[PDB]
């Protein structure tokens, strides 16, 4: 049965000008949540989509799919056009929940030099997935620029085979999942700027 | 045991969020600890801190 919940709502917030400032929600969901954010009712970071691919390899059988996925809102360079309404929306397609908070810039920032050639960040990935051994499981990454992908496995590379694909948006997908694929797989997102990593954990559960 | 560093505090994540202020902190701890050192069901993770 479908399960949605935030972790912790936004809260308002008064905030330097020129200063960058990071939001933050987690939402906990069944089956997989993805995360968006809209700017006073606008979209500006994530998508709608779901991982419908993994549904299809998934079809037939019984699914576990539950865990908690995070995602992070970066505001450089806090203007006067960055006040408003901030709105961090999670959707796992039966199921939608939003947090809404306003975000008030106190300043202006004349000095500051934004985002330009600064490495990529990691913007959404799945913290925790849950899923029943013998089935397909995905760990998911996303950036903010176009990258490459590495993913390490408990300090070990990832490679492609029958067992583990490297998607180009940053999914790691991984077959007939079983107990020793249980622990912390790094995503690490690669440009000429820089590079970004971040932590996903997998726990494959018992077959009954 | 590399990978159970981050398994305890994944689970008692896990389990926290669905049961929220129903689940005793000390109590969700020694579901991470039993369930990161065995395989558990969806079943058990999800319910045992919180059965109501």
């Amino acid at each position: 049965p479908a399960k949605i919940k935030i972790v912790a709502p936004l809260e308002s917030a008064l905030i330097p000008g020129g200063e960058t400032y990071q939001l933050r929600c987690d939402i906990m969901s069944t089956p997989a949540a993805t995360i968006h954010w809209k700017f006073n009712g606008k979209l500006i970071q994530g998508s709608n989509e779901l991982n419908v691919e993994e549904k299809l390899l998934n079809f037939g059988k019984a699914i576990v799919d539950t865990g908690i996925v995070a995602s992070i809102l970066t505001i450089q360079c806090p203007s006067a056009e960055n006040s408003g309404t901030y709105s961090c929306v999670g959707y796992n397609g039966h199921q939608t929940i939003e947090t809404v908070a306003e975000v008030e810039i106190e300043g202006e920032a004349s000095g500051c030099r934004s985002n330009h050639k600064s490495a990529p960040e990691i913007v959404f990935w799945t913290d925790s997935r849950f899923e029943m051994t013998g089935n397909v499981a995905t760990l998911v990454c996303r950036a903010n620029q176009q990258v490459d992908w590495v993913w390490m496995s408990n300090d070990e590379l990832v490679k492609n085979n029958d067992k583990f694909t490297v998607l180009s948006n940053g999914d790691l997908v991984i077959k007939n999942i079983v107990w020793d694929d249980m622990g912390t797989y790094t995503c690490i997102a690669r440009n000429q700027f820089g590079e970004a990593r971040q932590e996903t954990f997998l726990y494959p559960t018992a077959h009954h | 045991p590399g990978e159970t560093r981050a398994c305890g505090r994944k689970l008692i994540s896990l389990v926290m969020a669905v049961c929220g202020d129903l689940c005793n902190p000390q109590e969700g701890k020694d579901i991470a600890t039993e369930c990161c050192g065995n395989q558990c069901s969806d079943d058990y993770i999800r319910s045992a801190c919180c059965p109501h």
